[PDB]
């Protein structure tokens, strides 16, 4: 009907996407063993005649020690047992063997699951591809999973969601390099695949939200939140709804500038919501300052292009078109000339839920703002510049060069990233008559 | 699930080898008689990496015993877990190459080469995914150096895509037990350099050293001055066995790390050692950890490492921890050491965490760190050889299997061209 | 009172590292049913696990779980001498002991499950890894209540 | 049903046969009274097959013991279990072998020949159906190969298509306990490869080195030697007399195993051979017992099967297992060993199971190997007889029996020609 | 109590051992009857069973009859353990019928499948049918005590 497929690959995925589906089973009254003590479900869930719902999900790598937790965990009584699929020897954050020489011996029965899963419910609309661009699994065994969707597919949207590494936290040292080898792929055959990175959601732990410490158990929280108010519509009524193929033609300015942030802005402790209310006109205010959204870069330096609002819970749709009129009259917030209309909001009917044992607060409003900026334009840049001095005199090339290919694909990075650089400042310019 | 089968060859390399399969069972839960009387089920379910399954509910390690001598194996059989190795893995000779490397390679190693390579095909290709060939051996004595030179010039031919760990206990700075010590140390690099994946550099000084200024013991004997050395290999094989947030292979923590293909001598380094009195005074968190292994009295080479520049660092965590602290720590002391650190490079350290520690112990670490540090050992060690090869002497030997003038100029024509790509 | 507390911990405690080798516990039933000839039917009791071991045996992980389910048999037996209870009690105990008698059908048994696939869960050993959970959870209970 | 005949000639033969009717009786629970005390009933329905049954609940043997000397059948009424067999077949004379083939066969051989085989002949006919043959008979020996290419020579022209086993323990080249042994030997394969059907090589010097290593003993004897060539051949008559999940015959082997008329020549094996120390710590299970059968150190050759490749393979297994592993672990050593098995084979092995697995075991087999390097073995024996013969020794000895020095002259002749097929098909 | 589970453990080995080698208990019962000229009739006791017996086929008589030996003294023992209930008592009762010398097997009726339906129904249903019968009963009353 109104379906998606969720594919989670690498490591930052099938983490990622282990703690999405314990809200989004506890987002219904499913109790998580499988069954159910209403067709909303059925989006991410194709429903047995048993009573047992079965989620929408297959676990692709290489590595067998990540996914073997889940085959023991809680959630192998909810999965089908056997789209949990598990490789044996590791590509291990080398981007020429989880696509050339490891990869390969898994794809066809991948795609056959992908078939399988496809041809039974009717209403496919997207695809959430989990994935990351900080390690191999994550990054080149997918960069030809996306030019198999696609072509084969034909014009179904897809989606995904992928972290990008910060200028000064990254784990790995070869993360300059499979960052840029998975991006030759992402433009020609995707539609969106939104940005975060892991530094920034440790300052809001830290700022907004009381607790200190954070594991990756409530890092991974909080893109859990996210990927729930994107399908918000989808499966809840709504007094305006969002669907999911309109996001393509409306978020999406030009062929290749379809790279946006998100802010999920009410988060806040469970003793900081006891000296402050959550209204609404408070709520759209938090989206904007620098210190809430999601990627490491300054909006006071770029132009937003675009926007979007989604809302939930307890929200009138007059006090949102009241604070749409408020922050046009601001200057700190400025946008580019040739969109003057600018935003686009979504209310729907339901509150959030908070996840119990968890580190949010009760709520009845919550806000989703999916906006694209010129922001990107420096993180780019910077990442051409870590990848340009490793390449200066050919540091890491011997685990590349002696898997069987050309040096020659370095050489078409920079043919990327330079022709897609001169874009954000060619029609990113003044109005020109 | 990806099994990798170890050797130890050489009494150097057989004695240090002799104590992991203690260490590394108590690690596990395997008693003495060779069964399992664990507490936990986690420690069961990638045992079958060092492991062969048998009859009855016993497992048996995978150590393939070689050596030219009877005698040092007689004491292993008389040892505390001698009594849990298949006997048909102890295969060794009757007359003595005794320290020499022309008669571990050429001699006595072209008679027992094949009586012994039939036994690694015994247990390689009869198991199923393999990952590696761990062996411990050194550049000390005349067998150790000799026999496990020729023994991988195979190993990588008939399996040529496994990873080769090779291990060398590198002679002391000051004095060693050997008078030609020299010469069974550069002859074993002319052939390991070009044919190994990556070695390990253990230096026996630093042994000494590190149990009086750190663990104030009083009586440092050989069963504790390898107790050490195996807690830092078994530490790169931990989340082979055991889960976490962040895991590594072995091979990836060697595709990150190497940074050229010819530069693959490591340092091992390990963070909690604590002396007798001190343990009361000391408390258990990361802070704890990175001053205590980036310092130089923990590492475990002859090196400057003030007088050169760390190309890669690795610091393998274990215990259920939360890993801001290794994040934020692992930011300052790149930030710090500005100049410790290559420049084009532009990030160097990697991080990993277990979540299961050693056994009775609340957390722990392990550092493998490769330096531009090393070269003077590689210079002074073939500056002491041409001292030694300039007048010919010690010859008395090698020259009488028939090996010519030309065979000794070559270790030392290639020991420039280490040396000169270190200053690379 | 305080000595079946600490039995109870105890056997709590081993129950924990039985529960992190569940996976090699299963391997270890379904080597045994194979030898066996017998991957048909459900593993139903307490005895069959007992006989897989003797005969047809992961002999180490099936000795752990008898001696669990022998240390929560005691348990119960040491309940029985604190006092003649109450009609909560003696029904909490009376379901313990009937849970761990050696013959008792554990194959509708469901409590540990999401760890198994769901033909491993429905039709071969969802019952025999709830067993010793539930029992732990009456013996809390009985305690509680007591 | 398949009932089956026994024999033997020579000194080996003669004992090595007296360590069967020890191996087959412990298969069956035959007490030394000749009482049955076996535990299963699914071996009494086929208890006629190598005994005969006798009357009043005894069962009695069929084999006939036929040698020029008393002593080593002495031996055998000396014996454990040589008190069940039957008084008639000890049919013994008074004359000296002296290690010679000139009286084992021409001299003295008209003479008892005629008086055994008629005894045969009054045990043939009795049984239900005949199967087949198996004359127990050292390789060149004086009662050996003296009593062992005549006696079934002149079978034929009575059982011209009938099976025959025999176990001929092989010279062995490499040293010889007979200084006339190559002349005793040259002349066995003489009138044999026209004539003979499935001949087991047994190896002394092979059996003297795997007691040594993969058995590792300490004192092996000939009281023991003989037992791993006893209890080899009862895998493969296992499969006549018990039921299995894709049983076999002796013909079901021969049209296996003998593509031309002449290359027909056979290596024993047993599989799960394994010393008392190390039983333990191992697992019995189908995966490690293929790797023993087919370790090149197993087979009990005096030679390397890495220059010969194999024409065609059997193997016999026993006990309960499932075939698609022994169906895949046939199809993966042709995927490896590809340069071991010739091209010219579709299906290199013959696999055969069983359902009963022997005494104090769980579960076997038994490996029966064919091969392109047995003659490396037939050269050498002709090469040290042509150094005893090129020189003319020993000659007028047989010429005063009758033999001549024309004789000696086909055998090499003829094993050029035989040698050569082995050699030929090698590309 | 725990003796005789393990005496009735001990006769249900010997029983199965009994049970593969049933074709030849029948012919033996056979060939005896053919000796005997006794055709006509069903083998009606263990009496009858002993009789052929004493006037390979020996070995499996005397099996027959050691099990029945057994369960006769296993019925003593029984006795002997408590003065029982209405239900023991009747159990053991009908264990002591069946395995007394004299008493008619000729209507019993468990094995029989092993036998073609003239045997089954004219000459050895009875007698095949006696040891597993027992047995049950037996453990009915131990499962009872």
């Amino acid at each position: 009907m109104r379906e998606c497929i969720s594919i989670h690959v690498g490591q930052a995925g099938v983490q990622i996407g282990n703690a999405c589906w314990e809200l989004y089973c506890l987002e219904h009254g499913i109790q998580p063993d499988g069954q159910m003590p209403d067709d909303s479900f059925n989006t991410f869930f194709s429903e047995t005649g048993a009573g047992k719902h079965v989620p929408r999900a297959v676990f692709v790598d290489l590595e067998p020690t990540v996914i073997d937790e889940v085959r023991t965990g809680t959630y192998r009584q909810l999965f089908h047992p056997e789209q949990l699929i598990t490789g044996k020897e590791d590509a291990a954050n080398n981007y020429a063997r989880g696509h050339y020489t490891i990869g390969k011996e898994i794809i066809d029965l991948v795609l056959d699951r992908i078939r399988k899963l496809a041809d039974q419910c009717t209403g496919l609309q997207g695809f959430l591809v989990f994935h990351s661009f900080g390690g191999g699994t994550g990054s080149g065994f997918t960069s030809l999973l996306m030019e198999r969707l696609s072509v084969d597919y034909g014009k179904k949207s897809k989606l995904e969601f992928s972290i990008y590494p910060a200028p000064q936290v990254s784990t790995a040292v070869v993360e300059p390099y499979n960052s840029i080898l998975t991006t030759h792929t992402t433009l020609e055959h995707s539609d969106c695949a939104f940005m975060v990175d892991n530094e920034a959601i440790y300052d809001i732990c830290r700022r907004n939200l009381d607790i200190e410490r954070p594991t990756y158990t409530n890092l991974n929280r909080l893109i859990g939140q996210i990927v729930s108010s994107i399908t918000a519509s989808l499966r809840f009524d709504g007094a305006l709804n969002v669907d999911l193929t309109e996001f393509q033609t409306n978020l999406v300015p030009y062929p290749r500038i379809h790279f946006p942030l998100a802010t999920y802005a009410p988060v806040i402790s469970a003793e900081k919501a006891y000296h402050e209310q959550l209204s609404v006109a408070e709520i759209t205010n938090a989206c904007f300052e620098p210190a809430n959204q999601m990627v490491k870069c300054d909006p006071r330096h770029g132009k937003y292009m675009a926007c979007c609002l989604l809302y939930r819970g307890d929200v009138v749709p007059k006090d949102v078109n009241a604070a749409i009129a408020t922050i046009k009259t601001k200057r700190t917030i400025q946008f580019v000339d040739w969109c003057p209309t600018g935003f686009k909001v979504g209310i729907n009917y339901q509150p959030p839920t908070v996840v119990p044992g968890g580190d949010l607060a009760k709520v009845q409003r919550a806000v989703c703002m999916l906006s694209n900026t010129t922001a990107i334009a420096e993180a780019w840049a910077r990442l051409d510049h870590k990848f340009d001095l490793m390449y200066a005199k050919r540091a890491f090339v011997h685990w590349y060069v002696g898997e069987g290919m050309e040096e020659g694909e370095f050489s078409e990075a920079r043919e990327d990233m330079a022709a897609l650089e001169k874009d954000y400042e060619e029609v990113g310019v003044d109005s020109v008559e | 699930m990806r099994e990798i089968v170890h050797l130890q060859a050489g009494q150097c390399g057989n004695q240090i080898g002799a104590k992991f399969w203690e260490v590394i069972s108590d690690e596990h839960g395997i008693d003495p008689t060779g069964t399992y009387h664990g507490d936990s089920d986690l420690q069961l379910e990638r045992i079958n990496v060092y492991y062969n399954e048998a009859t009855g509910g016993k497992y048996v390690p995978r150590a393939v015993l070689v050596d030219l001598e009877p005698g040092t194996m007689d004491s292993v059989r008389s040892g505390p877990f001698g009594q849990i190795f298949r006997p048909d893995n102890f295969v060794f000779g009757q007359s003595g190459a005794g320290n020499n490397w022309a008669k571990g390679h050429y001699t006595e190693g072209a008679e027992l080469v094949d009586s012994v390579l039939d036994v690694v095909r015994k247990e390689a290709e009869s198991c199923d995914c393999l990952q590696g060939f761990q062996l411990t051996h050194s550049l000390g004595g005349g067998t150790g150096s000799g026999m496990g030179t020729l023994l991988i010039s195979k190993i990588r031919e008939e399996y040529p895509d496994r990873i080769m760990n090779t291990f060398s206990v590198v002679p002391s700075p000051k004095v060693s037990d050997t008078v030609v010590e020299p010469y069974n140390a550069t002859l074993s690099v002319h052939q390991l350099v070009e044919n190994t994946d990556e070695t390990y550099c253990i230096d026996n000084e630093a042994l000494y050293d590190i149990c009086f200024r750190t663990l104030k013991l009083t009586t440092p004997t050989y069963g504790d001055l390898n107790h050490l050395v195996s807690a830092t290999m078994s530490g790169v094989t931990t989340c082979l066995r055991f889960p976490g947030q962040l895991n590594a292979d072995l091979r990836k923590l060697a595709v990150n790390m190497v940074p050229f293909p010819r530069l693959h001598f490591f340092m091992p380094g390990f963070a909690p050692l604590t002396s007798r009195g001190s343990q009361q005074y000391r408390a258990l968190t990361v802070p704890e950890l990175t001053q205590q292994m980036f310092d130089a009295k923990n590492m475990m080479a002859a090196c400057d490492p003030r007088h050169g520049r760390y190309l890669t660092v690795a610091a393998v965590f274990r215990g259920r921890m939360s890993m801001k602290e290794v994040d934020e720590q692992m930011l300052n002391v790149q930030n710090k050491n500005s100049s410790y650190f290559v420049e084009w490079i532009p990030n160097n350290v990697k991080t990993a965490v277990c979540d299961i520690p050693p056994r009775g112990l609340k957390m722990s670490a392990t550092f493998i760190g490769n330096s531009t540090a090393i070269q003077e050992l590689f210079k002074r060690i073939s500056e002491q050889f041409t001292a030694m090869f300039r007048r010919k002497a010690f010859l008395h030997w090698y020259t009488g299997e028939g090996m010519d003038e030309m065979e000794f100029t070559e270790a030392e024509s290639n020991m420039n061209d280490l040396v000169s790509e270190y200053q690379q | 009172m305080n000595e079946v507390k600490e039995s109870l911990r105890s056997i709590e405690q081993k129950y924990k590292l039985f529960q992190q080798q569940q996976f090699t516990f299963i391997a270890a039933l379904e080597h045994c049913r194979e030898n066996a000839h017998d991957k048909i039917r459900p593993i139903s009791s307490i005895e069959q696990v007992q006989s897989y071991m003797e005969h047809y045996c992961h002999r180490r992980i099936l000795i752990m779980f008898m001696d669990i389910c022998s240390e929560l048999s005691k348990l119960c037996q040491h309940f029985e001498a604190l006092h003649s209870g109450t009609p909560v009690t003696n029904s909490l105990l009376e379901k313990c002991k009937t849970l761990v008698s050696q013959s008792n059908d554990l194959s509708s048994l469901r409590a540990v499950v999401n760890h198994l696939s769901c033909d491993e869960a429905r039709n071969h050993y969802g019952g025999v890894v709830s067993l010793i959970p539930i029992v732990l959870d009456f013996m809390k209970e009985w305690i509680a209540h007591s």
